[PDB]
């Protein structure tokens, strides 16, 4: 008890030194591994946020539906069911061995069994139904606005493009699943970034252009509907604000994470990116009914 | 009397007389 | 005959103004909570009475701002109130098929004295007025209007050659005579001595809410729910002027030049009479303005509405 | 800027 | 001498009759506040009689004390052609009840029609109404003999429950703005018809608190 | 790599020895250690869960409420705007230095910032006032469902009850508040939880006994609106089955919450229940709106 | 006109949009 | 069973 008096002195700077596999030694200071805890914290701050709001969407999905047996309903509901789900793997993963300092520090393999192993590729297998049900929606939206022109020549070439970026995102996810459980099946240390950098930035980017293609043509469609007077707020202004919302707020997310500092855990804000590139479709349904009734009754 | 012009005249007549603007 | 029409004989001097007519408010206060059924004039200019939907009849007094009394009611769904010109008896019906003569005396509110009930009609009695100090003339839903008595408590004569609702009555101030209205359009004089009717005019096929004589006594104007105002003479049945939501309520000024009335929708109007024309559109009340009566000597002028509100004008002549 | 990155058994976010 | 006059002289007996009355006005006004008026329309010769006096001239205030709650029943009667001048009075009331006799097949159409004026007037916009069918057992009995054309557009003769509910149904799309409509099939024995309206006086107060604190 | 060569060995059982305000050798295992940054990050998790929930209730409420100014909608948006502004003072008190492993394992106070102590404060203000909206909406909800009954005697005596229940539970609330305050402001190692209790099982009681009467109340209500005909599902049953989601699912959260193992950051469950009771009215007025509509359009 | 033409390229789309149920 | 603890530092929940 000799450093108890002391008034000034830093007790984040002193020495934890354990057994580990580099030697008995292995001295750290205690601001490392409480930037270690911060950022597993701060991923279990943004996986709580990603599972309760797509929980309350689901609930609210469920009771505030006109239509249900709906396909746009069907794939949302896939969607946040498979978020939802998907964080709760991943509440698993971070109250697990593998997040656990015990193998954080400590690189022993024997911590580690097949159960986690059988749970990360469960957890990838996933993530690529959730990429895989995100892109479906995004290019039934496509479909869905580009039909009914009378010129098809930039419609039918956006939509090939906007299904050529879907596929190549969720084959993408899906070879960096693989490769992942297979270098993971392999080494239980082991790891590979350049297919997760690859399969992420064509994420963002199919977010951003088909985001594009529906802010132009909801602007051409509310012109269009300018011509026939329909001056009031409607359905067409909650969806240019929906899409305009995941054109701008995911989009900076993603630079985001791209661009503050490593090692403090907010790497994960791409999840809360896809989060809401997720809910930009069921909560302009939601305001679209709403509006809808409401303009009816007022 | 027959006539509805002594009754239009004694509207106005009525109306005309013992008058004032001071406002 | 119908060829003379009042605004061509009142082309020789059209309006000198027809805008900011000066109009002065007294009182803009009021202890009442309900609608103002019905307000009148007592004979002499000192005191106005009103009624609401509530159980009290108030007299208000017209050169101040406060309450002389408040007289309560046997029933609460009074349509209609009456000061007699002696100025010491009052009646209220409507609704309740009887006719309520209370006494006002001691200057208080208890309403001690319920002089006479009246149980004649099996119908709502829209207008009441009173005659003299004795009489008292009632118009019912069924065609009768019943002229009781004080003493006697007894009916006189049944007026009943109408068909449909009347409405509303009309007493000029000086013969002893009366004029109703009713829904199957009629505007009869009578001269309420003899059951048969003097007089009649043209039907329109509407209803007719509002009856006030012309303050000399030889001429009677009819206002309509569409808006139509119908300006008679007493005698040699012709048709004079037409002044055409509809009108609620009519009351001329002490000169008689200019007519204040009261529109479903657009509120309190003044029409001039000669030229026909509208001068000086009153929208200072919140609410549905329900009626309008000027003063029998003239100086102030009193409005009611549905916003539970007395409005008492006093111009400098208008 | 920086590359994202995973850890050993860290799966897909 | 007809202005304002506030220095006038006799002042005192002014301020000492003006606060009386006004003590008076504002305890009656809270006296009529707390109560709850029931309208009780009908028409004439309807039965508005028998469900009146099973539950316990012109219009009869039949007030009555259920518990800290003070009831009010205004019996309507006298009918007339222009009863739309003098029913704004009933602004304030909390419901209509409304009385059917099943039987008469003219006096059900005219009340059809005045069922629909009196549902989409201006004035009853915010109150509820509840509905009564006077002659269940007159209805019974003669649904069997002489069907109304006027009646079934489209409707077998089978029982009287069958076109019964075809009426509970036309009676039922006739409110625009879905306003609470209560509806009883009554009888001169009909033992349960004042908890009906007891009932319908409170799920009617509920339905008119819970859409002004905001939870429906 | 010795022992990452020995195929058998338990990395969870080695000791960290490391230094202390208590004495120089303080050793520990990493079970221990572990468990500490399981607690805080099953925190992070839950009040994740709980900012996630409350911001897109808000979101959801801005745009799919009918009419707004309504008092139980500004009860509504003051109690969801603190939890989720009491879920980001939480944040930053998980990610600072009362809560890091320096701290929880080194006494040392010079780490412990007065920013934070204002910070804590901040915290314990927004709970109070999170309490106070909560006991409002309640009390609310039996003040308006007990109008219209004609024997005003077990209407008011309930009412009155619930009443002060919920004034008890908001002083209480206060007193822990004040409490734990000035004495956090005098010592920085020190707390008080006894009265913390005693206003967390007033919580959790008040919310038991007013579902209790709104259940009971709504199914008289359906019972006596039964017999007036109107045999459909309509916005009453929608209200019985969230008074009794609020009587049974926050109750039994409650219950987990004092009878789960202690030491396993289980115990901010209270917040999870605290987040349905608030939530059932949101959840029920949208529900109401989007069935009544239905029923009276479609 | 374009009138008619964009006026049926704009119902298409509203009803497409209705039936697969963002609307 | 355990009554609900505050850590020394630690908030209301
Ligand atoms: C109405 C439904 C469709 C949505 C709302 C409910 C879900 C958001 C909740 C309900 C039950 C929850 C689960 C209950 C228990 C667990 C186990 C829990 O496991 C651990 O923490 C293991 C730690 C260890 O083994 O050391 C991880 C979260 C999870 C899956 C929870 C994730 C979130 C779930 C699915
Ligand atoms: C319209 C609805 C449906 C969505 C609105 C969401 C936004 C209001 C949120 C979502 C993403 C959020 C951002 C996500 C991450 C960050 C980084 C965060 O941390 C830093 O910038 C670190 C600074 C430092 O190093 O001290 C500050 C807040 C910010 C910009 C957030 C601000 C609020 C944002 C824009
Ligand atoms: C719209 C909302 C209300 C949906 C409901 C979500 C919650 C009810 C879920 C989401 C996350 C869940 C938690 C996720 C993980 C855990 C850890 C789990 O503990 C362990 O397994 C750890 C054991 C160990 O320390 O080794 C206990 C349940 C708990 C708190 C779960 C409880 C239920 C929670 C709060
Ligand atoms: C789904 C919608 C309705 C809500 C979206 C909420 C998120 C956008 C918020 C909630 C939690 C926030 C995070 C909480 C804590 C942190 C850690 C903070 O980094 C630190 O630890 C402090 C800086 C340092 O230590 O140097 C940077 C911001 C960040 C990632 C925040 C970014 C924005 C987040 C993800
Ligand atoms: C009305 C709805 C749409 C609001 C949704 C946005 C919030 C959920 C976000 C926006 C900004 C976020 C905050 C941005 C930054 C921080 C600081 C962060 O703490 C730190 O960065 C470390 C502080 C320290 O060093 O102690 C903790 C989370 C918090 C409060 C975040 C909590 C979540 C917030 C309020
Ligand atoms: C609005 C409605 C749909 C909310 C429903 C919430 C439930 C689905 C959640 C709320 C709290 C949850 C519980 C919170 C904590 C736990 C403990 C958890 O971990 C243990 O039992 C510990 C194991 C061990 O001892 O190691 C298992 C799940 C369970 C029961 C959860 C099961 C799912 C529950 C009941
Ligand atoms: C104590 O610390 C040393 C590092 O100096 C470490 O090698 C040793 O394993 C620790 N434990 C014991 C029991 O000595
Ligand atoms: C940690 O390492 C330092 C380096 O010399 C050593 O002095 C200290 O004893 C070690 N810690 C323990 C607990 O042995």
């Amino acid at each position: 008890s000799n450093l108890f008096y002391d008034p000034t002195y830093n007790p984040g700077q002193s020495t934890i030194n354990y057994t580990s596999i580099y030697g008995n030694g292995s001295t750290i200071t205690f601001d490392e591994l409480q930037g270690l805890v911060n950022s597993t914290v701060t991923q279990a701050i943004m996986f709580g946020v990603r599972c309760g709001a797509a929980a309350l969407t689901l609930i609210v999905m469920w009771m505030t539906s006109r239509s249900r047996k709906t396909p746009i309903f069907i794939i949302n509901q896939v969607s946040l069911f498979l978020i939802i789900l998907h964080s709760a793997l991943y509440f698993k993963y971070l109250l697990s061995n593998y997040s656990s300092v015990t193998y954080a520090l400590t690189g022993f393999p024997q911590f580690i069994s097949r159960g986690d192993v059988h749970v990360y590729g469960a957890t990838n297998i996933i993530q690529v139904l959730l990429v895989a049900s995100i892109e479906t929606s995004l290019v039934f939206q496509i479909k869905v606005i580009f039909t009914g022109d009378n010129f098809k020549r930039i419609g039918l070439m956006l939509t090939s493009i906007s299904f050529t970026l879907g596929i190549a995102t969720v084959t993408m996810y899906f070879v960096s699943a693989v490769k992942g459980m297979i270098v993971t099946y392999n080494d239980v240390s082991a790891t590979q970034d350049k297919y997760f950098n690859a399969s992420t930035i064509l994420l963002a980017s199919s977010i951003n252009f088909m985001s594009f293609v529906l802010v132009v043509k909801l602007i051409l469609a509310i012109r269009s509907r300018r011509f026939l007077g329909l001056k009031q707020f409607d359905s067409f202004h909650i969806l240019l604000i929906m899409s305009c919302q995941s054109l701008l707020v995911p989009s900076i997310i993603f630079i985001l994470a791209y661009s503050l500092k490593p090692n403090q855990g907010t790497d994960v804000l791409t999840t809360v990116a896809t989060l809401l590139a997720v809910l930009s479709l069921p909560l302009s349904s939601m305001w679209a009914t709403a509006a809808n009734n409401a303009s009816k009754t007022n | 009397r027959i006539t509805a012009s002594n009754a239009c005249l004694t509207i106005i007549n009525y109306t005309s007389n013992t008058k004032d603007y001071t406002l | 005959i119908q060829d003379a029409s009042l605004f061509q004989m009142a082309n020789k001097v059209t309006s000198l103004t027809k805008n900011k007519i000066n109009l002065k408010p007294n009182i803009v206060l009021k202890g009442h909570n309900n609608k103002i059924s019905d307000f009148r004039w007592s004979r002499d200019s000192k005191r106005i009475l009103s009624a609401s939907q509530d159980g009290f009849m108030l007299i208000w007094d017209s050169a101040s701002g406060l309450k002389q009394n408040a007289i309560p009611l046997d029933s609460q769904w009074v349509l209609s109130c009456a000061i007699s010109p002696s100025s010491t008896l009052v009646a209220s019906a409507g609704l309740n098929n009887n006719c309520t003569i209370y006494r006002v005396s001691k200057e208080n509110r208890v309403a001690q004295n319920v002089a006479s009930i009246f149980k004649g009609h099996t119908c709502y009695i829209s207008d009441i007025e009173f005659t003299d100090n004795a009489h008292i003339l009632t118009a019912s839903g069924d065609m009768t209007c019943a002229l009781w008595d004080i003493p006697k408590a007894k009916r006189v004569r049944e007026y009943s050659d109408h068909l449909g609702d009347v409405l509303a009555l009309a007493i000029p101030e000086e013969s002893n005579t009366f004029a109703s209205c009713g829904s199957d359009g009629y505007t009869y004089i009578w001269d309420s001595r003899s059951p048969s009717a003097v007089q009649s005019f043209y039907v329109n096929d509407s209803d007719i809410n509002a009856l006030r004589f012309f303050k000399d006594g030889m001429s009677i104007v009819a206002g309509s729910d569409n808006g139509a105002i119908n300006m008679y003479d007493l005698r040699s049945d012709c048709s004079i002027a037409t002044f055409s939501q509809g009108v609620v309520s009519l009351d001329f000024s002490a000169s008689g030049r200019l007519m204040y009335s009261c529109y479903t929708d657009i509120g309190c109007v003044v029409w001039d009479v000669l030229k026909g024309e509208i001068v000086g559109k009153l929208e200072g009340h919140g609410g549905r303005v329900t009626g309008v009566r000027s003063s029998p000597d003239g100086l102030a002028v009193c409005t009611g509405s549905w916003d539970s509100t007395m409005k008492i004008w006093s111009p400098g002549y208008q | 800027w920086h590359w994202l990155q995973l850890k050993p058994g860290q799966p897909m976010y | 001498t007809q202005t304002i006059g506030d220095e006038s002289d006799p002042f005192l007996q002014n301020k000492r009759a003006n606060d009386v009355i006004e003590q008076s006005l504002q305890l009656e006004k809270q006296r009529d506040k707390n109560e709850i008026k029931l309208l009780l329309l009908g028409a004439d010769n309807s039965g508005k009689s028998t469900v009146l006096k099973q539950l316990k001239t012109g219009i009869t205030e039949t007030e009555f004390n259920i518990g800290s709650s003070k009831f009010k029943v205004l019996d309507a009667g006298g009918q007339r052609s222009e009863r739309k001048k003098w029913i704004h009075c009933f602004e304030g009331i909390t419901a209509v009840l409304f009385v059917l006799d099943m039987s008469d097949y003219n006096r059900m159409h005219e009340s059809i029609m005045l069922f629909d004026t009196l549902l989409n007037s201006k004035w009853f916009k915010d109150t509820p109404f509840i509905l009564f069918l006077n002659k269940i057992d007159l209805f019974e009995e003669k649904v069997k003999s002489m069907p109304i054309r006027k009646y079934f557009p489209d409707g077998r003769v089978g029982d009287a429950e069958a076109g019964l509910k075809y009426f509970e149904k036309i009676f039922l799309s006739l409110n625009k703005t879905n306003k609470p409509i209560y509806v009883k099939r009554t009888c001169a024995t009909d033992t349960q018809t004042a908890k009906f309206i007891l009932s319908a006086v409170t799920d009617l107060i509920i339905q008119q608190n819970l859409k002004k604190i905001g939870i429906i």
